[PDB]
């Protein structure tokens, strides 16, 4: 079983250095042939390399950041590290990591990516308000309301609910906080029996919200 | 530096068509991968060595070419093959992609089902009122999505959001949201939602009082 | 080119250090062949691990660092399952 999984600071201001952190398992730096790369995507856009870390220590890094990159590894830890200087709002990007072999060149198993914004702005939690069906099928959902940055994750009776789920993308307001809906259908009958429960994760403020929605 | 130049990047076929991407590069690679992306995940390696596949890949994908030339083929797409799909070389340094290729759905029309939210007390105590509109599961995407309010007929004060194409069967969700001020909103009666669409053969309205 | 034949050649010696020596075996003593097996799938290992950096390396195309490691990981390969067979002889 081979994992990677990114971790780092979601919000960063501008002209400060964003140090991102892979840790893995199932594979290890110490053996010949390995590698791990980091690549990123701005919301909506190309997938882009940045940098690489063989397991001689050899390093690679994309021109296009110029001068802004440091890899560099922790065999015995399965970690390696990376950091960006003077972070700019086009860094905005879900930054990944991946295993390369010098028998591929190519990337066959990927974290699931952290997102980084850069903003000036301050973490803010959501505020989670019931939609409320009234009265076959009917719905019912979460609103979820003024947080800063993205993202947040929305699940249904802690995960036993997933059929006839959408969450929808969020919307920046004018207000620079995010908002998003969650919704489900579900049948008329099982209102007013079956509890329906949603939960609303926003970990860049480490705040998570539990909401009841009842007719 | 190698750059790469996908096409098309966007195409829409329906379920059991072939289905052909080609990625031609600035200069010769002696291999071309490939990468399937679905909607916030990470990308998959789909295709690699130009024509060799990757494990849990169904045998309706394949790859070719060589040189500068390369081509991603799906024999009979599925509704799941919704993505987008990147070629990547590892030749030469920097490592680089291409644009992508994103691959949609078509289908039959699906009338959506439709439902209007109040805003809930709790948020009437801050200053905001969220009328909510959903559409659900339709086909195709496009949409008009009308407020009327004591039917005066909004604008510029509510936002659209739609899903990723489902990935099991190919329709899209919507929401709707007029934003108002607590002030604006109890001095208004009956609230509606009215939605044109492909599938409905007139109009559908949805509304609440109070 | 000729890094193909350097390491064929080398990693064929490997698996006739492991056929003499099971032969006078065949020719406390369990353990002592399943002794030799770790070794010489650890000489294996090491001269692959070896090689690899040598070809990382050099001043060469990343596909031929790739046709090179993977002849290299094949012959290795084929040593380790040759000699995987020397000690199924003795168990």
């Amino acid at each position: 079983q081979v994992t990677l999984r990114e971790s780092g600071p979601a919000l960063v201001k501008p002209t400060q250095t964003l140090t991102l952190t892979c840790t893995f398992s199932g594979f290890s730096l110490s053996t010949a042939g390995m590698s791990v790369g980091w690549i990123r995507q701005p919301p909506g856009k190309a997938l882009e390399w940045l940098a690489d870390i063989w397991w001689d220590d050899k390093k690679h890094y994309n021109p296009s950041l110029k001068d802004r990159l440091t890899i560099s590894k922790d065999t015995s830890a399965n970690q390696v590290v990376l950091k960006v200087t003077n972070m700019d709002p086009a860094d905005t990007a879900t930054y990944y990591c991946a295993r390369d072999m010098i028998f591929n060149f190519y990337f066959d198993v990927w974290g699931q990516g952290t997102t980084v914004t850069v903003s000036s702005a301050s973490t803010k939690g959501p505020s989670v308000f019931p939609l409320a069906p009234s009265s076959g099928t009917a719905a019912l959902g979460c609103l979820v309301k003024d947080y800063f940055p993205e993202p947040v994750t929305v699940s249904w009776n802690s995960g036993a609910l997933t059929s006839g789920v959408h969450t929808f993308p969020a919307v920046l307001q004018s207000s620079g906080l995010y908002s998003l809906s969650s919704v489900v259908t579900v049948p008329s009958s099982s209102l007013g029996t079956q509890t329906y429960i949603c939960n609303v994760n926003h970990k860049p403020s480490n705040t998570k919200v539990d909401k009841k929605v009842e007719p | 530096d190698i750059q790469m130049t996908q096409s098309p990047s966007t195409l829409s076929a329906s379920v059991g068509d072939r289905v052909t991407i080609t990625c031609s590069a600035s200069s010769r690679v002696g291999y071309m991968h490939w990468y399937q992306q679905k909607p916030g995940k990470a990308p998959k390696l789909l295709i690699y060595d130009t024509s060799k596949l990757a494990s849990g890949v169904p045998s309706r994908f394949s790859g070719s070419g060589s040189g500068t030339a390369f081509t991603l083929t799906i024999s009979s797409l599925q509704p799941d093959d919704f993505a987008t799909y990147y070629c990547f070389q590892g030749s030469g340094y920097p490592f680089t992609f291409g644009g992508g290729t994103k691959v949609e759905i078509k289908r039959t029309v699906a009338a959506p089902s439709v439902f209007i939210f109040p805003p809930s007390d709790e948020q009437l105590k801050s200053g905001t009122a969220s009328v909510v509109c959903l559409l659900n599961n339709f086909y195709p995407r496009e949409a008009k999505v009308q407020w009327k309010v004591d039917n005066a007929l909004q604008s510029g004060n509510s936002q659209e959001s739609v899903t990723e194409q489902d990935s099991k069967d190919s329709t899209y969700s919507l929401s709707s949201t007029l934003t108002l001020s607590k002030a604006d909103y109890e001095k208004h009666k009956v609230y509606a939602c009215e939605v044109t669409h492909q599938g409905l053969s007139s109009p559908v309205t949805k509304s609440f009082n109070r | 080119s000729d890094m193909r034949k350097d390491a064929e050649r080398r990693f064929d010696k490997f698996v006739e250090a492991a056929k003499n020596k099971f032969d006078k075996f065949k020719a406390d003593m369990k353990k002592l062949a399943r002794k030799e097996a770790e070794q010489a799938r650890r000489a294996v290992r090491n001269r692959l691990s070896e090689l690899l950096s040598k070809i990382n390396d050099m001043p060469i195309t990343n596909d031929q660092k790739k046709l090179m490691s993977n002849d290299v990981l094949k012959f290795a390969a084929e040593a380790e399952k040759k000699i995987e067979a020397l000690a199924a002889d003795a168990e």
